RNA sequence: GCGAGAGACCGAUAGCGAACAAGUACAGUGAUGGAAAGAUGAAAAGAACUUUGAAAAGAGAGUGAAAAAGUACGUGAAAUUG
RNA sequence: UGCUGUAAAGCUGGGUCGAACGGCCUCUAGUGCAGAUCUUGGUGGUAGUAGCAAAUAUUCAAAUGAGAACUUUGAAGACUGA
RNA sequence: UAACGAGAUUCCCACUGUCCCUAUCUACUAUCUAGCGAAACCACAGCCAAGGGAACGGGCUUGGCAGAAUCAGCGGGGAAAG
């Protein structure tokens, strides 16, 4: 068990946003990226990349993509207080498309 | 004063309180009346009910525009895989009703039935029946000689048996355990063959003949806190009023200076404990047969399951009784089947049932095919399929 | 770090509305300190400061 | 200043106070309550615990038309909430008190909470406006605070003794 | 009005509306209407200093005959509350 | 803490408190409260309850700060739409 | 009496959930949480039946009965409040 990783992602969002206040579906895209990288990291500290919220917010309030590629990188937390060891950070990866791809580890090199 | 037009009354006196039933699996309230000269068989069996699908049948009823002719009618599935016998209870009549005397349980239990025992199996050292299970060290005379007590003192013999729910489609882990009553013969035979069936499967088959009426114990499918208007069947108010309409106007008179029992108020709905009667065997299928839908007149290779598996339970591929109509219930729930209470000699009862054809066309959509190599006869190549 | 005043001044000495007008995020201390018009024009004019582009309105579909 | 109860043995104890604290006194009532004659280590785990949503105050007196919660179980309740405003001001005088007990040379692994209590303060008046042009008051209800850390014959009858002599005889 | 002396007068919800920056604050377009509000101690000697705290504060300490007198100040009732 | 008196009440033990007060013979009166939708002041239950819902809509990051849904700045998404 | 009428009335066509006979859906509430936090009302209180009684009792008499603490609703009663 290595604490500091790289993977790579796909999330559902078209699922998670069902049934959704339209005028909330980017607003909780926002919340349920960030319940995603706590299940994954298992951080409750979730830091989202300004280019995330580019991604999210490019169609509108509710024109949220259907899958999203997230690049979720575990990072130790060295500010003191921490009281969270670790923490996790989401930016996005640039695809041409989001159908077909699997969870992959990516090597910080 | 009167009403100025007598109407009869909004819903049943005889099924109050519409509460939660206090368990999810149906009880058995009433076991057939037992008989001595009978052979020595179960009376109930637990399966899950899958979902519902259509038959063609021809009605067999002289003096019937529809004698000789086919019908369209509903039906219902029941996944029921053979129950496993683990356990023995000792009824004594006693002036203050039935009294369990003595309950003797099999030597090993599957992993699925004691899970039963536990909230938090994955937390525990999993200690059930580990002393129990020693108490059959090389003699067993503790088994006998509880046993010999039933034997000699109880009247009524049940059984305790449990479903095999791992061979079912459904997440859950737990078994779940029931009690059954051995009805025919005497005590003494009821026991010898609840012993000789210790740990043994007892399949429908053997409880359950085609074109036998049952019952269906079940709960009902629930539906939360509910008003008046859908609760109760009451009519709604008219479209002006104030403070809204899906209400009861006059929920009682001044006197008595109370409001009755027998007014419509608003409250719990669905998820009761029901006993429907007079349930129609139309199939007793078993798993191993790989044309389960497949009748004399329909010898398409085919299986029970429509096209993607039934829509929120999976695929049937154990034993399964289908049944007529509907019976209580939701997808997944355990439905007990019980024998009927009486003998009905009415035509409907004694009917031969013979099916001309069984629906599996897919019950998510508007499915239009009864099998994939119909689907592909039908369309022919498609990009996929190169 | 409350540049409301900074950004009110600076949109007078350009010209423009305080829609039009960015401050750079990473020259803060500079920033707080342009208290005169004076000082928001040097900056104005060394780039810590910049009139924002107007939104394009095309009258190509309208043509 | 004189606190309400005064502590046994004053060598061993050390006070807090808090007067005239903008918190709710009912919330403070309860809260004060869940942790009164706990260790002050104990209780302050459950302080954090309560604010992260894994544990709960159990309301027992002002309780009415309050919500109902699977976290009262552990009180025997069902009726409980997480007041975080008057759990805040508690952990403010616990970690006073904690640090006067440690100026006084006392070990905060054996400090017991010995006395807790709230009292009402001084309202603060606030107007509200009504329908029909009428005032209506708007009052805060604050609290006094104050906690206390401590460490962990027969004469008989002339024929009474007359008898009890004389079965003594008997017993040789 | 000016200046005095008194009383079986009232004693701070009383006595003038006003024992106090009272015909004041405040209300009303205006004519007009119109309050509440006394008392640490002999003397501020009104709490230096240390410590926890972001601070308010607290705990020590100190002053004092008394802090069961700390300006939210003599005594400190009842409702009501811990 | 008790004692005395049928009672109205009187006296006393303990605690608190800090400057005046009682008995007896007479005099005198703005002299005895449970009520008056009493007056003024205070405090409850209700009750941590009703509720804090018109005006499309906010989100990410950085800074500041003890502390940031709400401050500032940037990026974005919006709206008013002459 | 032409024209005119947010005037009153009857019939006809069109139209329709007004209705037979309801069902489903959306937003904001209600619900739960953090913060904030009132008011009306209040003799005491709050289970029924019958009796008698200022002739329609929560209390009285005689019976039925009667088990902590409560949440969401509801509109029979409190001859509820105003």
């Amino acid at each position: 068990l290595q604490d500091v990783v790289t993977r790579e992602y796909t999330i559902n969002l078209h699922k998670r946003l069902h049934g959704v206040n339209f005028k909330k579906r980017a607003p909780k895209a926002v919340k349920e990226i960030k319940k995603f990288a706590t299940l994954h990291m298992g951080t409750t500290d979730v830091r989202l990349d300004p280019k995330l919220n580019i991604a999210i917010w490019k169609r509108g309030v509710q024109g949220v993509e259907n899958r999203m590629r997230l690049r979720i990188s575990r990072k130790r937390n060295d500010e003191e207080d921490a009281k969270e060891k670790l923490f996790a950070y989401v930016e996005p990866v640039i695809v041409p498309s989001t159908k077909g791809l699997q969870t992959v580890v990516v090597e910080d090199d | 004063s009167h009403r100025k037009y007598e109407a009869p009354r909004h819903g049943s006196l005889g099924f109050l309180p519409r509460k939660r039933a206090a368990k999810q699996r149906g009880r058995v309230k009433s076991f057939p009346k037992d008989v001595k000269s009978k052979p020595v068989a179960l009376t109930a069996f637990l399966g899950y009910k899958a979902g519902m699908t259509t038959i063609v049948r021809d009605l067999d009823r002289p003096g019937s525009k529809m004698h000789k002719r086919e019908v369209v009618e509903a039906a219902t599935v029941v996944d029921t895989p053979p129950m496993v016998v683990v356990g023995v209870v000792g009824y004594v009549e006693t002036p203050r009703g039935l009294r369990s005397l003595t309950t003797v349980w099999a030597e090993h239990l599957s992993e699925e039935v004691r899970r039963r025992f536990y909230k938090n199996w994955y937390k525990s050292k999993k200690k059930a029946f580990t002393k129990y299970s020693g108490k059959y060290a090389t003699d067993a005379k503790q088994v006998e000689t509880e046993l010999a007590r039933i034997k000699k003192y109880a009247s009524v013999v049940r059984v305790l048996a449990h479903t095999q729910i791992k061979k079912t489609p459904l997440s859950q882990k737990k078994a779940h355990l029931a009690e059954i009553q051995i009805n025919g013969g005497s005590v003494s035979d009821k026991v010898d063959w609840a012993k000789e069936h210790f740990e043994k499967e007892v399949s429908v088959d053997s409880v359950f003949e085609q074109d036998e009426m049952i019952d269906v114990i079940a709960v009902t499918k629930g539906h939360g806190f509910e008003g008046v208007t859908h609760r109760w069947g009451t009519k709604k108010l008219p479209r002006k009023t104030h403070r809204g309409l899906r209400k009861v106007a006059c929920i009682g008179a001044w006197h008595p200076a109370n409001v009755n029992w027998t007014v419509a108020r608003a409250g719990q709905n669905g998820y009761h404990h029901r006993t429907s009667i007079n349930h129609k065997v139309y199939r007793v299928g078993k798993g191993t047969d790989e044309a389960n839908g497949a009748t004399e007149f329909d010898r398409t290779k085919k299986t029970i399951n429509p096209m993607g598996g039934f829509v929120r339970y999976g695929n049937v591929n154990n034993d399964f009784v289908l049944l007529k109509g509907s019976i209580p219930g939701v997808k997944k729930r355990v439905v007990t089947l019980r024998k009927s209470l009486y003998v009905d000699t009415s035509r409907r009862a004694v009917e031969k049932v013979n099916l001309k054809w069984i629906d599996t066309a897919s019950r998510f959509g508007k499915g239009r095919f009864q099998t994939p190599a119909e689907k592909h006869a039908f369309m022919g190549t498609l990009k996929k399929d190169l | 770090a409350n540049l409301r005043t900074q950004k009110r001044l600076a949109a007078s000495v350009i010209g423009v509305g305080k829609r039009k007008v960015w401050l750079d995020p990473n020259e803060t201390t500079e920033i707080a300190n342009a208290n005169s018009r004076s000082a928001i024009r040097k900056l104005y004019k060394n780039g810590t400061i910049v009139k924002k582009p107007e939104t394009v309105h095309s009258r190509s579909r309208a043509r | 200043v004189r606190y309400a109860a005064t502590p046994a043995n004053p060598a061993k104890s050390a006070s807090a106070r808090g007067s005239y604290l903008r918190v709710s006194f009912k919330n403070t009532r309860e809260t004060a309550q869940a942790i009164n004659g706990w260790k002050l280590e104990k209780a302050q785990k459950y302080l954090d615990q309560v604010l992260d949503h894994q544990r709960a105050i159990p309301f027992r007196r002002y309780n009415s038309s309050i919500g109902r919660t699977g976290q009262g179980k552990e009180f025997g309740v069902t009726k409980a909430r997480w007041p975080a405003k008057s759990v805040n001001f508690v952990k403010d005088l616990l970690r006073n008190a904690q640090a006067n007990a440690e100026a006084k040379g006392l070990d905060s692994s054996k400090l017991v909470i010995s006395h807790i209590q709230v009292n009402h303060a001084p309202k603060q008046r606030r107007r509200t406006y009504r329908a029909h042009g009428r005032i209506n008051a708007y009052q805060s209800t604050p609290s006094h605070i104050e906690l206390t850390l401590t460490e962990e014959q027969i004469r008989l009858n002339s024929r009474q003794r007359g008898r009890l002599a004389s079965q003594k005889r008997l017993t040789a």
